[PDB]
């Protein structure tokens, strides 16, 4: 089994910059290497074949080079749409193995999140559940903190967070925080707060409600 | 154009078998191999094997030689892959692919088939409307198994300010949410509906968000 090591695993680059991915083979695979681009929710897309040959329709900013054991893939000037995971592959000897991928992230200006809290709906209460959903939309960078100060006391149980894939247009991340608990647990307290601690502001963005307003 | 159309998502029990299909169109089916490729979130991409439709000639990755069986039916222009003795390690998105000219292998891809191997029960989602210039509206999609669920807003008409988040698995049930930011003048004056589709349970739920 010919092992392929792709480097780096992750990459952050601004629109207009140049980026190079390297692909190393455990043994000589001549020029039988292909490069694939896969955007979220889509099948892989062939960009470069035969190490250095551009596939039909692919832009001139994408290039590949190499022979034997060392292979390179280059984007001369990155576009906002180039956000994807990039794979190399050897096809010199079976089984035809892929690299581990390189996830390409886009650098943009720092963005403060639009925060919004949501009380459990009457229809969920009916079922015996109580989920408090806090949305944190369109921010940069991805690194963000959420604290749940229920009546001044912190809560770490039932809190589930989920980041969106980076936006292909404006390069931003969105993140949901959900505090799930039982109906009667929701009924025992009153003030529910989700606070967003982010590097763009020392004073965290607060959003709160009371059970009956 | 050349097109590869794969079958819908499957939930299958550990130890059982599943058979996935890849319908080809826009070319001579017996002229090309049909390749199968495995995709796990933390494992990357793996080539399983090919079938040559007509003869039914076959080639496998050593890794999959006992696990996978590849066939093709020339009359319906569809290739198949059967996976036997299933483990959670077989849970993956499975693709079919086809090569182009000479050295342009894996040029054409299928859309993928999500296979979930689990003993857990198929459960439909419970969908809850989330209500509170621009106004952010939400939609809570809770307690379903297995993946996936597709969420559209106004039947995909308000796909501008939408942020649908990846689901989280908790004790054999998935839950996700989708937010949509719309101008304050539009809501509540014009209606907003969250459309939720869950293929496994063959359930569709439309939830109008209200003040």
């Amino acid at each position: 089994d010919i092992v392929i090591t792709q480097s780096p695993k992750f990459m952050s680059t601004s629109v207009g910059d140049r980026v190079s991915i390297t692909c190393k083979a455990s043994q000589d695979v001549s020029t039988a290497v292909a490069w694939f681009q896969q955007k979220p929710g889509q099948s892989p897309k062939l960009l470069i074949y035969s190490a250095s040959y551009r596939y039909t329709g692919v832009p001139d900013r994408f290039t590949g080079s190499g022979s034997g054991t060392d292979f390179t893939f280059t984007i001369s000037s990155v576009q906002a749409e180039d956000l994807a995971v990039y794979y190399c592959q050897q096809h010199y000897s079976t089984p035809w193995t892929f690299g581990g991928g390189t996830k390409l992230e886009i650098k943009r200006a720092d963005a403060a999140p639009t925060v919004s809290i949501f009380p459990p709906s009457s229809e969920q209460l009916t079922s015996g559940g109580a989920s408090v959903v806090c949305f944190l939309n369109n921010f940069y960078p991805k690194d963000i903190n959420v604290k749940w100060k229920i009546d001044g006391s912190e809560r770490q149980n039932g809190v589930l967070n989920s980041w969106t894939d980076q936006d292909s247009k404006d390069s931003t991340y969105s993140m949901s925080s959900t505090l799930t608990l039982t109906k009667d647990e929701y009924e025992r307290h009153n003030s529910y707060t989700c606070e967003a601690t982010h590097k763009t502001s020392t004073s965290p963005i607060v959003k709160s409600f009371n059970r009956n307003e | 154009e050349v097109k590869l159309q794969q079958s819908g998502p499957e939930l299958v029990k550990p130890g059982a078998s599943v058979k996935i299909s890849c319908k080809a169109s826009g070319y001579s089916f017996t002229s090309y191999y049909i390749h199968w490729v495995k995709q796990r979130p933390g494992q990357g991409l793996e080539w399983i094997g090919w079938v040559f439709p007509g003869s039914g000639n076959t080639k496998y990755n050593e890794k999959f030689k006992g696990k996978a069986t590849l066939t093709a039916d020339t009359s319906s222009s569809t290739a198949y892959m059967q996976l036997s003795s299933l483990t959670s390690e077989d849970s993956a998105v499975y693709f079919c692919a086809r090569g182009n000219y000479d050295r342009a292998w894996f040029a054409y891809w299928g859309q993928g088939t999500l296979v979930t191997v689990s003993a857990a029960k198929t459960t439909p989602p419970s969908v809850y409307p989330l209500a509170p210039s621009m106004v952010t509206l939400g939609c809570l999609v809770k307690g379903y198994f297995p993946e996936p669920v597709t969420v559209t807003w106004n039947s995909g008409s308000l796909s501008s300010g939408v942020h649908t988040f990846p689901a989280v698995l908790q004790s054999d049930l998935y839950t996700l949410s989708s937010s949509v930011t719309v101008p304050s003048s539009t809501w509540p004056s014009e209606t907003v509906t969250c459309n939720v589709a869950h293929p496994a349970s063959s359930t569709k739920v439309d939830k109008k968000i209200v003040p």
